[PDB]
């Protein structure tokens, strides 16, 4: 939830704490077995740093358990600005592209395909770049090569879960976020029989890819603007998948690869399987 | 010699408070419902003393609306108030203060000299 003050009247960094409530922790003043209000299954409190230790011990000594702690300053921050992704920009690689134009595409591709994540000089792929700019490879095909590359696998696919990798994939290859639990299930099954290459192939091959930026257009962010057959919630999920500019998909950070989109949220948009 | 049930209560005038009604803030609380918790809290937490317009604490009860703070946190804000200090603590001795805090914070009185210490 929103927190209204970053700091207590006495100086003290507030910290939002989220717990699963337990009947002992709060109960109705009613006859019969004590029940916590259902709406507050996940309770949140903002506590000053001083009372944080005591607060957390008490929660845990009852049947409570801590879902997560977060500094109030990071919380109660604006939802990321969509300014740059509201209109993506878009890059076209003409035939007979001069030297600079090819460079721009390359850069743009690395940006979108890898997230903000930085690609070092050694990481960068000369061979693939070589092919582009003497013809022979489509922008589309380059994009396939990047997702095949180990660089991609090491960041996105080898650290996190396949559940996470799918949506990670969706965002990079298609601006969209994933809609529905089915998409996640389909990709997982594809991966088990066909393997990693076939799964990567299935996003570029998909008509949604073809319909937008089909060939010789660097992929851009379709999500954040209204798309055909897109669940309304997907738009919200795009805010979870995409956090600000200068926010990346990073194996590097503590517990780097986690799920931006909770499984339950996916279930809301659609169920059936 | 017969006593009505609740004769013991009517003597001692504990009739009103003996079993005591609890007030609970509920989800999607109405504007009148919150007003009633505030009314209650100021009666218990403050002493049954009179809170004049000036006395009321605007910022704390604004947070109580829109569920920024819970009632337990509301009570804590009330207890740390010029107003709570001015009455209670600043004029009292620590024995009278601690004995008052028991009561307003929890209905009981202090069970033993240790608790005071
Ligand atoms: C009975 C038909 C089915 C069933 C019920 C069941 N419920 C729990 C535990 C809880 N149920 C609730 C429900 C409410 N709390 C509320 O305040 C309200 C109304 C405002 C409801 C309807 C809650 C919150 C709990 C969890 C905490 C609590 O005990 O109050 C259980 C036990 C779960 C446990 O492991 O503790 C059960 C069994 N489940 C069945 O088996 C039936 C199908
Ligand atoms: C240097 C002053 C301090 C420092 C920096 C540091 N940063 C990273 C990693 C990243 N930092 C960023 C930064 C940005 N992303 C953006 O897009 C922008 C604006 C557009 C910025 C400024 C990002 C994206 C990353 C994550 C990607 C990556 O790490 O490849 C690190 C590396 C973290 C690691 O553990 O590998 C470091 C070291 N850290 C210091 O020691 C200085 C105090
Ligand atoms: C007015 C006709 C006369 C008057 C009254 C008077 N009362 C006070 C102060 C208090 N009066 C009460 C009384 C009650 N509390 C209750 O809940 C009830 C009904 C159940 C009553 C009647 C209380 C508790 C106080 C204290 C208020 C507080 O806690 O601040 C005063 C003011 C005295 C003071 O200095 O506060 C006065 C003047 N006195 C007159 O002169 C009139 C004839």
């Amino acid at each position: 939830m929103n927190v209204l003050t970053t700091s207590s009247q006495r100086g003290g960094k507030l910290f939002k704490v989220t717990m699963t409530l337990s009947p002992a922790l709060s109960h109705h003043p009613w006859p019969s077995l004590d029940t916590y209000e259902p709406s507050q299954n996940s309770y949140s409190v903002v506590v000053p740093l001083d009372r944080l230790l005591a607060e957390m011990t008490y929660i845990k000594n009852k049947g409570g358990r801590v879902l997560d702690i977060s500094p109030a300053d990071l919380e109660a921050l604006g939802p990321p600005d969509i300014s740059s992704v509201a209109i993506p920009l878009k890059v076209e690689l003409w035939a007979k592209a001069d030297v600079s134009d090819v460079q721009a595409a390359i850069v743009a591709a690395y940006k979108q395909i890898f997230g903000n994540t930085y690609v070092l000089e050694s990481e960068r792929l000369t061979s693939a770049e070589s092919l582009l700019r003497n013809g022979s490879i489509s922008v589309r095909e380059f994009v396939r090569l990047l997702a095949k590359s180990e660089l991609y696998k090491e960041r996105f696919f080898f650290c996190t879960s396949n559940n996470r990798f799918t949506e990670l994939n969706f965002k990079h290859f298609l601006g969209r976020a994933p809609y529905n639990q089915s998409e996640i299930a389909a990709h997982l099954d594809r991966y088990q029989t066909f393997g990693y290459d076939a799964e990567i192939d299935s996003y570029i091959d998909s008509d949604e890819y073809i319909q937008a930026f089909g060939e010789n257009v660097v992929p851009y962010y379709r999500g954040f603007k209204s798309q055909s057959g897109q669940t309304v919630e997907s738009f919200n999920r795009m805010f979870k998948l995409y956090r600000g500019d200068a926010g990346s998909d990073t194996n590097l950070n503590l517990q780097g690869q986690k799920r931006r989109v909770d499984p339950k949220n996916l279930l809301r948009s659609g169920r059936g399987i | 010699e017969a006593t009505p049930d609740a004769a013991a209560q009517t003597k001692l005038g504990i009739t009103a408070v003996a079993p005591d009604q609890a007030v609970e803030l509920r989800p999607n609380f109405g504007e009148a419902e919150v007003q009633a918790v505030i009314r209650a809290a100021y009666k218990q937490i403050f002493g049954n003393t009179y809170i004049l317009e000036a006395d009321r604490v605007v910022i704390a009860e604004s947070l109580l609306r829109n569920g920024s703070i819970s009632v337990r946190e509301f009570v804590r804000l009330l207890a740390k108030s010029d107003l709570y200090r001015d009455r209670f603590f600043r004029t009292a001795s620590n024995n009278r203060f601690i004995e008052l805090n028991f009561k307003h914070f929890l209905g009981r009185a202090p069970y033993s000299q240790a608790e005071i210490g």
